RNA sequence: CGGAAGAUCAAGGGUUCCAGUCCAACGUUAAUCGGGGCUGGGUGAGUCGACCCCUAAGGCGAGGCCGAAAGGCGUAGUCGAUGGGAAAUUGGUUAAUAUUCCAAUACUUGUUUAUAGUGCGAUGGAGGGACGGAGAAGGUUAUGUCAGCCUGGCGUUGGUUGUCCAGGUGAAAGGAUGUAGGCUUACAGUUUAGGCAAAUCCGGACUGUAGGCUGAGAUCUGAUAGCAAGGAAGUGGCAAAUACCAUGCUUCCAGGAAAAGCUUCUAAGGCUAUAAACGAAUCGUACCCUAAACCGACACAGGUGAUCAGGUAGAGAAUACCAAGGCGCUUGAGAGAACUCUGCUGAAGGAACUAGGCAAAAUGGUACCGUAACUUCGGGAGAAGGUACGCUGUUGAUGGUGAUAGGUCUCCUUGAGCUUUCGACAGUCGCAGAUACCAGGCUGCUGCAACUGUUUAUUAAAAACACAGCACUCUGCAAACACGAAAGUGGACGUAUAGGGUGUGAUGCCUGCCCGGUGCUGGAAGGUUAAUU
């Protein structure tokens, strides 16, 4: 359905690797839905950026750090980022 | 020298775990006696 | 037959091993042949039944035809080999039809004669007969005791049975454990006696080779503490009781028998 | 340090990884540093692993069996890896990932469509998968070393434009090919007491006709890759693995997983080639891992499975010194008493020490010579004890590889260069040549136990236990015996040449008397004798 790829880019990745990928390859790096497939990843990225084609997408989920903050000692979310390869 | 732990998670899920202790009338037991108590951790 | 081994170790001193170059070096006919791991002589309960018994080689299980049910059909004796699962070697039988199976090796069946099985056999090393139509006097093996269920007595390597007489629907045989006993004259025997007779002729030689064929070692009651054993006990060397068993049984003498619907199956033993 | 204290993992951990920033606490001192605080970042796969398909031990187990209850067992099945089952390699790139990204060249397996031909189909049948120990001869490669070549250098001190010095330099998987090895008659026809039914498939019985499978490596291709001082080289000899051929071969007895994938056959009732397009999901991937990150309360001298395995010596994965790589072990500075620890040397003596040569000292390699009592003929034995050993030159013999020639992954002869292993002669230096490290002390009498083994984790390793061997006895198979309440099990898919119990304990010579006691076995004439009536 339509109503789930609109939920499956959580939002751009703003870093160093994120940046050099994107000058070299032109790779767009996206925060994805922890459940979301590469399937869906590549039909999310060319329905919500009309006039691409995506190449391939690799895709990984990393872990949240242990945080802690006053006498507790809580952890950040997991997540789930692809690297989205496009046709130039 | 070699201690008593040795840890093995396999071994551990499978002697000590959640199924390991819903199989049996007494493992259920001991996870309603855990749970009366009030444990945050039931099972290893 | 029997050969020594030099003693070059002493280990070797006291090897005298079994040799039979007429069996078969290869291996045996895959299709006659299960999968059998090791008990440890535990039962279903994980406890240990039988003591001494653990480790040893990996061996399968050949099957063997204690029944010998394909009547009138010939075989011929393919080839001999040796089996791990008991002493005495087995005979690879083709039939007229092709259909291969496995049996007791006779002590004077070769490779390339027929065996028979059925009533009109020929009364000659390997055929299976019923008992009445055996005439009295001929060593026998493998013999039946129920009508059909396969051979049961008389099956270790070097077993034979006499065939004493008959007196009514039973057949009167001497057992090598000399004891006359009476058997319903519709079951079967194998003519001959059982191939390998110098299996108690060997001599292991080493406790390793105790080992190899999956026995633990014995421990004897008096080495032991009174809390293990009954023999248990005494500053330096004593018995001090009656022998028994680590469970309290007499081991010297005293008859453990209590079959009482076989009991008239049974004529006589022998007293020596 | 360098058979790690280097590198790759698994297990376990879980962010310890990288950067910036801070130094209170933590770090056995300080700290600007950190595996510490804080804030950001970082793990990219059809091919690696998991998942997945398959099964081992062992679980659970429609029904079934047993059991006061709870439950115990078990059939069909269904789970369960530590095992079987598809497939990529080289190079580059980040501060941190890389067989994952990028480049080049590969491979595996699917779906859809289309073109032809066309009997397809299984949980079943048969094949196959598919397997032990040891040992040996080869052929190789990885790798090394020298050379060749390229790029630089002419040396703080005699000499060094040379036969000099240093550094660099060798592309894989794959595709062809089909070698050293290993195995091995092939086809056609007829027929059928078998493979639970069926079978064109296997098995069996008959009749004529006369190189193939597998396979390391080399070679060709891949291949105008990449790689430094700013635009270079890139191919020959020799040596050589414990890796590969090889799940081979040869031997032995202790006789050597299973099931699936896969190939075929049919039973009830789509498939094979050709491509073209399009796919191959999900989870793990950082980092430690002989450790400061795991197990030991600690940044603890302990423990922790597998993999890789450079040089010179060397038998060697010992040892010594080095390479790549990594470290200097998170208190230092002095002083240089006693005394303690760990070492080195020691006059004369040489066990006088002491419970006791405890400890130490000593011996130690290779080759050759030589070697006693006794013996079970194997041994003892490396008995004991001697001699030689460095380097230089000359010289004899010899194994391997094989350029160049003479008569197509070929054969035969000669054999350059390199290399191996044994000698002889002559000289020469030193106190000393197995010069360091490394590396048996030996012998005589006697007790014990045959021996290899096992044991009191943490004060006892032994003469104790085990042991092959011996005897007695039980056990006729629903065996005796053992677990269990029973069902169900082990014994054993064994069968008296077997299995259980007991004692003894290789071997040699052997093992006397006693049946009163207590057991065991047999017997039943008599006496006594329960419930019951």
């Amino acid at each position: 359905n339509n109503a789930r790829l609109y939920q499956v880019l959580r939002g751009p990745v703003f870093s160093e690797k994120s940046q050099m990928l994107g000058d070299s390859l032109g790779v767009q790096v996206f925060k994805i839905d922890s459940k979301a497939t590469k399937l869906e990843v590549k039909k999310a990225v060319e329905l919500m950026f009309e006039g691409v084609e995506v190449l391939k997408v690799n895709t990984l989920n990393v872990k949240g750090k242990t945080k802690r903050f006053g006498k507790n000692i809580g952890r950040r979310n997991d997540y789930k980022k692809a690297y989205v390869t496009l046709k130039a | 020298m070699k201690r008593t732990f040795q840890p093995s998670v396999i071994k551990r899920k499978r002697t000590h775990g959640f199924r390991a202790r819903m199989a049996t009338k007494k493992g259920r037991q001991v996870l309603a006696r855990r749970r009366a108590k009030g444990r945050h951790r039931l099972t290893v | 037959p029997i050969v020594k081994a030099k003693p070059t170790s002493p280990g070797r001193r006291f090897v005298e091993k079994v040799v039979h170059p007429h069996l078969y070096k290869g291996r045996p006919f895959a299709a006659l042949l299960e999968s059998k791991s090791k008990t440890g002589g535990r039962n279903n309960n994980g406890r240990i039944t039988t003591r001494h018994i653990g480790g040893g080689h990996k061996q399968h299980y050949r099957i063997i035809d204690f029944k010998r049910t394909k009547d009138n059909i010939p075989a011929t004796v393919e080839r001999i080999e040796y089996d791990p699962n008991r002493t005495a070697h087995i005979a690879l039988l083709k039939y007229a039809d092709g259909e291969r199976r496995y049996i007791i090796a006779a002590k004077k069946q070769a490779v390339g004669d027929t065996v028979m099985s059925g009533e009109a056999s020929p009364i000659r090393p390997g055929n299976c007969l019923p008992l009445k139509n055996i005439p009295l006097g001929t060593v026998i093996h493998n013999i039946e005791l129920k009508i059909g269920k396969g051979a049961q007595m008389a099956r270790a390597a070097g077993a034979s049975v006499q065939l004493l007489g008959r007196d009514g629907i039973y057949a009167i045989l001497r057992l090598r454990s000399g004891e006359t006993r009476r058997v319903h004259v519709n079951c079967r025997a194998v003519i001959g006696e059982v191939s390998n007779t110098e299996n108690n002729l060997k001599s292991l030689g080493k406790a390793g080779a105790s080992r190899w064929r999956g026995i633990r070692p014995s421990v004897r009651g008096v080495a032991m503490n009174p809390v293990d054993h009954p023999h248990g006990g005494g500053e330096g060397r004593n018995k001090g009781r009656h022998p028994t068993s680590p469970w309290g049984q007499k081991s010297k003498g005293l008859k453990t028998r209590h079959n009482k619907r076989t009991d008239s199956m049974i004529i006589r033993r022998a007293k020596k």
